[PDB]
């Protein structure tokens, strides 16, 4: 399950479980069509850790998909 | 130059046959020197 | 992903069985009917890009709106998005009809399909419709093809219907 | 002398041989000074196996530096074939996992991303594969478990430069050659300050990176069709980064892990500062 | 889970793309194949008990010490799990016959079974016996298509413990 | 290029692994459906001159403005460019029946298809109805599964073009 | 990639024709073959474990010296290797066997190759002998196999030779 | 250079061996046969200008690209190394054929010769093309000569063919 | 070419400089062993060919792969070029050792040596052997000679090694 196993393997401090809106920031499928995700990656829970929780939020952004939550991965 | 060039042809010749002569000549330091790579053979005698 | 067969040899697993000559019948009839059921999927293959003309004509004919602005298929943007989304739909759909079972639909296609909508503002049940009207034609193009051998393909019709109004249902 | 035909004529091996000489071997006829002509600066020349060793005898006399040796015959037979990889397959991974779909994208992340070295069973990631399997990562986020491993570390880092590393690098993960001088100093100025793990994030975080594979796909190559801002010259260096279908990273070459992008050529796409 | 249809299926959703005819006669291969199949089924089906307790003898014949005292061929709870275990082979041989491709066989055998042997310290040549025993009785069973479909699997089993 | 042979074979590549069962059924529908396809290939061959003057003319006929001066449908050249690319689609769907896969087609003319139109102003509506023409007249120079194919690729084509 | 098929039709339109009834004919008679192809393509997979460990058993035995340390399939790591492109080899030889062309042997597996071992220090000769055992136990496999109809496959026999040959020569 | 004699001899080598009773009647065979052979190296030689002529003849009447301005067989100067050329691997096919092996093809003409002619412009498919013309032409006359006693020289006639096969692939 | 005193003059250059009393005082010292090192020298000359020759019986005993059929020093014109090759490196490093350095030995012998043997399938770990071999024997023939005054040689020992140890390095 995307409840995070361990620490995700994401070594660090810190664990942000952080859930974002995303459109095709990420994963427009290989197909012909329209740059589409599929229907269940609407909300993309991800757990990073402390040092590249910075990093990641200002790519997300950018690239337009807006964080939902955000909670401490424990 | 000497007879001595005449006996080291003709024993080469005599030890490793006609293509291993030839090659005596065109590999010589004689030849690299002062016609290269791309300088056809020409009479040299003339000059000292 | 699973077909047909694969279907019933994931029950009969589950029983620690090699399959029952019940289950195996089921099988060599579907077998006997594939050459149908190569025709039925050619017939969507062939039309894909009517099907899916045709059955947005119809959905903006009905309903003006979307074509306003302030409307889910305006600009020129988001038609594009929604004509892309019917043929994902059909292509699923199509997928299915060849395999004998709806999973592949429902696991790449169908599972969280509503609640992306719902969180882009895409009206459910317009989608609802455009997956009506493709089903009409596609099955329109099933039952009435190019030269196939004369036979009874309602068995075939009802189940790609299925797998339409599963869709159908799923979303609106 | 340049590019060659054949092999050998009463029977040879002919090698092929690269210098770079003096005016001492090759002058002009002139009248002054002693010059050899500046194209043939590294010059090459086609040598049957017997007259070979008294050819590299006389060339490193008279002044000039061997530059190679390589078979004549290895070097007849072209360029790599591309076909398999001008237009690759894709491979995605979806969000039910299907049981072997996930055994897919593992096999190739492997040969993707460690470059077709073979890595045996002893070897394998297998706690982070259990991750994958279960969906608490996804097909990038396992992308990045292997670079920063171990086996990534050392076939390709810890034996070879840092010029050579970046340049893998972006073979591996981005799939395309490097396209300038800057960018390889600009990768090596970040690891010197921020370390290798900082340095390996910058190219899994990056907006080219993330355009083309996204989030589920496994990064495959991209550099024998023309990208974006790429320069023109980028399309050679794939030549020379992929040796063919056969070919791989290897550490385990007898000369070691070394370039393949010569650093003159790199300068030919644009020279700046910083 | 790996058949021809699954496989086609796979290939075109992956390049976003309707099923074309280079699909669908992959497809009709596998549907033309179907009897011949189904017919190997059938047979390896209802002998199955013998099958089992043919394969299963032979791995002590061809292993005879491992029946003695002290070794994991002795004692009625070893004998029991090792017929289940070329029970299992069989049935997923069948499976694979019925499913047209080799799905059922990777998904519940081939991934994981060196692990899993290795942990339990069963030796893959047992195994093998077995399976080349079982090939040896299905040779008068059935022929033609059926018998080559039959082996095809079972060979498919025994390069997998190789 | 996109066969049912090249295919599996791409599929076993992939995956590191030797052609099995589910790959050689897959072989076997391309192979057993080749009589067919081969059929449709050899009545296309021999009347393409024909079939090929016909989707022409139909063109013009269902774009009889095309044939007015200034116009593309005008001219020597025009119309000689017009009968070759119809040539062309016949050549590929030909080869494509052949192959056993619509490979010659997706490399050949579906590849690059609108950027070219779009830069010459070829309006696809013409080849679309050149293609529904040639679909006419097939119907009664093939039958039964010789036409199926023959149309399963011509069908392709028209949704290549829309 | 190609395949018999797609090799005619490459050369057919380096022409700008359809396929000669030259060329239709041979493709006629690949088709009339193919069942015999799939037996011998399955022959190699059947057995692909025991041709490589065969193969490998023999090369060994001759060439005592790569299994000493100093050989070039000594300790386990480059044995294993050594095995790994014994199965690559075998591998691409039966693709091409499926195919009728030798272009993906060629293409995906040889080209390079040669450079590829020198570089390593791989003795490209040892790898030669190697393969030629491949071929001589492979052709054994697809000579003499399991309740096949009997018959001549002595020209399927010849041709994945020349694959085996291909790659032997392209590597020694 | 290698000869079918002296490939045995390298391969026994290798092996620390004298020449097995099968390698043995294998080179017997070869002497058994090498009337035919002298005979069909005979053909190609008695009518070398003819093959190249009537290939050349062919190969321009296909593709009248190359002798238009801009094509690789114009002016008088390209025609003439194109003619060369086309002599120059009919002569190298021909040594072939007298040794009973490919080395002298591979090893003196055929190795690097796509990367010159690349490296020159020179079209390959169409120099690949000459090569299977004279392929046709040369064969035409090992079958149908001048009063040679009557026989079958299939055999020779197939191997012929691989040298110019090898030629064409190696250049295409 | 350099010597230990044009080293010295080079790099005073570089810097614009007449020597400096650091440099001519180490350059004194060289005078001042100099007897010592045409001894050293001498030492390696008068025993060239068994330097050559007991390096090689241990080799080959070492390494009795080498002089089998498939081994690099077999059949004799390996066996002598290998030889040679021995005595190749044996004279270029006698050179450094009256020159007082590396250099006629890296820019004449070493420089490109290792992609030779490499490309030619020479196995580069036995030649870096043969040179520890030459060393070993080089060395002892440099500490116990006929009849030279009784001192220290030690110096000139280390230096020759590292020329032994530069061409081994170089190699393997
Ligand atoms: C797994 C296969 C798959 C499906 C099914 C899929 C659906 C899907 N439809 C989307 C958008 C969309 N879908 C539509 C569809 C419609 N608009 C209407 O008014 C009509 C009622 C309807 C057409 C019948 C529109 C307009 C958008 C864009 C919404 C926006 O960005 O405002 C998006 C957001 C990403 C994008 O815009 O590309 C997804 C993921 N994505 C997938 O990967
Ligand atoms: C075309 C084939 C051919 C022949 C025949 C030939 C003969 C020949 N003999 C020569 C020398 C010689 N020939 C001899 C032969 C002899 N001395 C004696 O006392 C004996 C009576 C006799 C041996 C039976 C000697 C001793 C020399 C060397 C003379 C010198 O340099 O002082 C030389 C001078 C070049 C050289 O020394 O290599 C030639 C050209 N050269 C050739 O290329
Ligand atoms: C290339 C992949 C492929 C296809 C598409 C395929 C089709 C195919 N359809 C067939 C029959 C047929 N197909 C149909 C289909 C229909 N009948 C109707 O009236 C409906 C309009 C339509 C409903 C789908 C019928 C009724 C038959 C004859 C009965 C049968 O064979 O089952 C047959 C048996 C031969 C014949 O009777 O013509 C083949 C081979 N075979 C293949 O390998
Ligand atoms: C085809 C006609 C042709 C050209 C143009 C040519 C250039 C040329 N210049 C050379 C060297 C050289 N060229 C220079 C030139 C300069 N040094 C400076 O600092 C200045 C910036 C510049 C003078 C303006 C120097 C100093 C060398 C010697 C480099 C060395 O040996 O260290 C050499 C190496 C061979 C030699 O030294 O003779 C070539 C081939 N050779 C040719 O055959
Ligand atoms: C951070 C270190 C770490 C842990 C601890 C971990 C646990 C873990 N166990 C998993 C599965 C599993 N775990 C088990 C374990 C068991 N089954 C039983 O019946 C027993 C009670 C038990 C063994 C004692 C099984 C059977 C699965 C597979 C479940 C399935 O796919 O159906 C998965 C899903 C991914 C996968 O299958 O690889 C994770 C993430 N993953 C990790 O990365
Ligand atoms: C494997 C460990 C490692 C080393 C050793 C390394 C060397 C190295 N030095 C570089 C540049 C450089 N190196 C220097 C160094 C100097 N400039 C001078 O004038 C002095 C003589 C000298 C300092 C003592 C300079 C100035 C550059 C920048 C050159 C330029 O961009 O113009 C670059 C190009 C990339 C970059 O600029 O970051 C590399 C790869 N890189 C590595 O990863
Ligand atoms: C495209 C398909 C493909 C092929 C064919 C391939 C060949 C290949 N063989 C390799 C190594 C190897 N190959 C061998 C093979 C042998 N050793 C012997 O002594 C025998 C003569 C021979 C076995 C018959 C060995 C020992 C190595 C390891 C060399 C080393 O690391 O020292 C490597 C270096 C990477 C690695 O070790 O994984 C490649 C790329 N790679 C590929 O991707
Ligand atoms: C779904 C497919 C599937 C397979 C194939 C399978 C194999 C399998 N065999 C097992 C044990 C076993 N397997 C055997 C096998 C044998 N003993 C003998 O007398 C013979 C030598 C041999 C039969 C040829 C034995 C003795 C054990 C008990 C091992 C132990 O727990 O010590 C176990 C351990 C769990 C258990 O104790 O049952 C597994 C998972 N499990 C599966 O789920
Ligand atoms: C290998 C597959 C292939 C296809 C399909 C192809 C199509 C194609 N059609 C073209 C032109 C053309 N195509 C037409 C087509 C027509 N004119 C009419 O009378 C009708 C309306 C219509 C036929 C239905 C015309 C008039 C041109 C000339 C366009 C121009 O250059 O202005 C061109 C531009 C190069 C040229 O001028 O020849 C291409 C590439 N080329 C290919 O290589
Ligand atoms: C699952 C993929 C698949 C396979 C493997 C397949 C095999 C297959 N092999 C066949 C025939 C055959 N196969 C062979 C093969 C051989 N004869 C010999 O003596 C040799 C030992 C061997 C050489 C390869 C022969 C001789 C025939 C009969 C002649 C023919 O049908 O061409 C036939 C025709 C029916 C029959 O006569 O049995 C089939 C269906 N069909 C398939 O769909
Ligand atoms: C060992 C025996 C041998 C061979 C085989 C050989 C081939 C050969 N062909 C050459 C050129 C050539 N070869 C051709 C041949 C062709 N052009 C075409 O378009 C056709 C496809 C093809 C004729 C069938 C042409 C046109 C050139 C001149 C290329 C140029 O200079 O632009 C050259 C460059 C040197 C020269 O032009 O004389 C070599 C070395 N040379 C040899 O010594
Ligand atoms: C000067 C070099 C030289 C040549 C050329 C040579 C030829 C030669 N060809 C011969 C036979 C022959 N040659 C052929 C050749 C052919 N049969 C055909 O039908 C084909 C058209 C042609 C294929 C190449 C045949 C069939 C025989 C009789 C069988 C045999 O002796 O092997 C014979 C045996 C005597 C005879 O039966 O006439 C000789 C001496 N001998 C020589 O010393
Ligand atoms: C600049 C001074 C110089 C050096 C150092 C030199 C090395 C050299 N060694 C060579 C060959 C060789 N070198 C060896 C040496 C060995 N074989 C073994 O197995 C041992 C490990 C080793 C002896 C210790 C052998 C066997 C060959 C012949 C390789 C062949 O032709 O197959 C060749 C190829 C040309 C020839 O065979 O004459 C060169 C150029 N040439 C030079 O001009
Ligand atoms: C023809 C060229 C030439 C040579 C060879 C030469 C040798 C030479 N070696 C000498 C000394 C010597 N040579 C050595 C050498 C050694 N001592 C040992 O115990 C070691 C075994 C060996 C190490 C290399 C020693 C220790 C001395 C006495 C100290 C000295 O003069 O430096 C001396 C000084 C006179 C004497 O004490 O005998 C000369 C002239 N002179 C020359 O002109």
């Amino acid at each position: 399950m995307s409840v995070l196993t361990g620490d995700n393997q994401q070594r660090g401090s810190k664990l942000f479980k952080i859930t974002i809106a995303l459109s095709p920031t990420l994963a427009h499928h290989p197909w012909p069509g329209l740059d589409t995700h599929e229907p269940s990656q609407s909300s993309y829970s991800t757990i990073v850790s402390l040092e590249r929780l910075l990093p990641e939020m200002t790519r997300i952004k950018r690239n337009g998909g807006r964080i939902l939550e955000i909670t401490e991965g424990e | 130059y000497n007879q001595s060039e005449f006996v080291e042809h003709l024993d080469r010749y005599q030890k490793s046959g006609y293509d291993a002569e030839i090659d005596s000549y065109i590999d010589s330091d004689e030849y690299r020197r002062v016609f290269g790579e791309n300088t056809v053979p020409y009479f040299r005698g003339f000059k000292y | 992903m699973q077909d047909a067969f694969t279907k019933a040899i994931v029950a009969a697993d589950l029983r620690g069985s090699f399959l029952s000559e019940q289950e195996l019948n089921q099988l060599t009839n579907l077998v006997k009917e594939s050459n149908k059921r190569l025709d039925a999927v050619n017939a969507i293959t062939g039309n894909a890009a009517e099907i899916i003309s045709d059955a947005a004509h119809k959905l903006f004919a009905e309903q003006t709106d979307l074509i306003r602005p302030g409307g889910n298929a305006y600009p020129n943007r988001r038609m594009a998005a929604c004509l892309r989304d019917m043929e994902i739909i059909l292509r699923y759909v199509s997928y299915a009809l060849l395999a004998g079972d709806a999973s592949v639909l429902e696991d790449r296609c169908l599972n969280g399909l509503k609640e992306t909508y719902v969180a882009l503002g895409t009206p459910t049940r317009s989608v609802a419709r455009a997956v009506q009207l493709m089903k009409e034609t596609a099955i329109g193009y099933v039952n009435s093809p190019s030269g196939v051998t004369r036979g009874d393909c309602s068995a075939l019709v009802n189940e790609a219907a299925t797998y339409f109004d599963k869709a159908a249902a799923s979303i609106a | 002398m340049n590019v060659l035909t054949t092999s050998s004529q009463r029977g040879g091996k002919l090698f092929k041989v690269t210098m770079t000489l003096s005016p001492a071997l090759s002058h002009h006829p002139w009248p002054s000074l002693d010059t050899y002509e500046p194209s043939q600066n590294s010059y090459s020349v086609v040598v049957p196996l017997d007259r070979l060793l008294a050819e590299m005898t006389y060339i490193k006399n008279k002044g000039g530096r061997v530059l190679d040796i390589s078979p004549a015959d290895l070097e007849a037979l072209g360029p790599p074939d591309i076909s398999s990889v001008a237009i690759p397959l894709k491979v995605e991974l979806w969000a039910k996992a299907d049981v072997s779909d996930v055994q897919a994208a593992i096999v190739a992340a492997y040969k993707q991303i460690f470059g077709n070295t073979y890595v045996l069973e002893s070897e394998r990631l297998t706690s982070a594969e259990s991750l994958l399997r279960n969906g608490s990562i996804s097909v990038r986020e396992f992308v990045r478990l292997l670079a920063k491993s171990e086996l990534y570390k050392e076939r390709f880092f810890f034996c070879t430069s840092n010029n050579r590393f970046t340049e893998l690098n972006f073979k591996h993960f981005l799939g395309r050659a490097p396209y300038n001088q800057s960018e390889i100093a600009a990768h090596l100025d970040r690891y010197q300050t921020f370390g290798y793990d900082a340095e390996i994030d910058s190219y899994i975080d990056s907006d080219e990176y993330i355009q083309a594979f996204g989030e589920n796909v496994v990064p495959y190559y991209r550099g024998f069709k023309s990208q974006s801002g790429q320069t023109v010259e980028s399309f050679n260096r794939m030549f020379k980064l992929y040796r063919g279908d056969a070919g791989s990273d290897t550490n385990l070459n007898l000369q070691g892990q070394k370039r393949r992008v010569d650093p003159k050529n790199l300068l030919r796409s644009g020279r700046g500062i910083v | 889970m790996k058949t021809v249809i699954t496989e086609v299926i796979a290939s075109a959703d992956s390049q976003g793309r309707f099923l074309n005819n280079t699909e669908l006669q992959a497809a009709n291969g596998r549907f033309q194949r179907a009897t011949a199949s189904m017919e190997a089924a059938r047979a390896l089906t209802s002998n199955a008990d013998s099958l089992v307790k043919g394969a299963v003898q032979e791995v002590y014949n061809k292993f005879p010490y491992l029946t003695q005292p002290g070794q994991m061929g002795y004692g009625d709870t070893n004998q029991a799990k090792c017929a289940r275990d070329i029970s299992h082979y069989l049935r997923f041989i069948t499976y694979s016959l019925v499913a047209g491709g080799t799905g059922p066989l990777d998904d519940y055998i081939v991934a994981g079974l060196r692990e899993v042997n290795r942990t339990f310290n069963l030796s893959p040549s047992w195994y093998i016996e077995a399976l080349k025993h079982i090939k040896g009785k299905v040779g008068s069973q059935l022929s033609g298509q059926p018998l080559t479909e039959a082996n095809a699997y079972i060979d498919y089993c025994i390069n997998a413990l190789s």
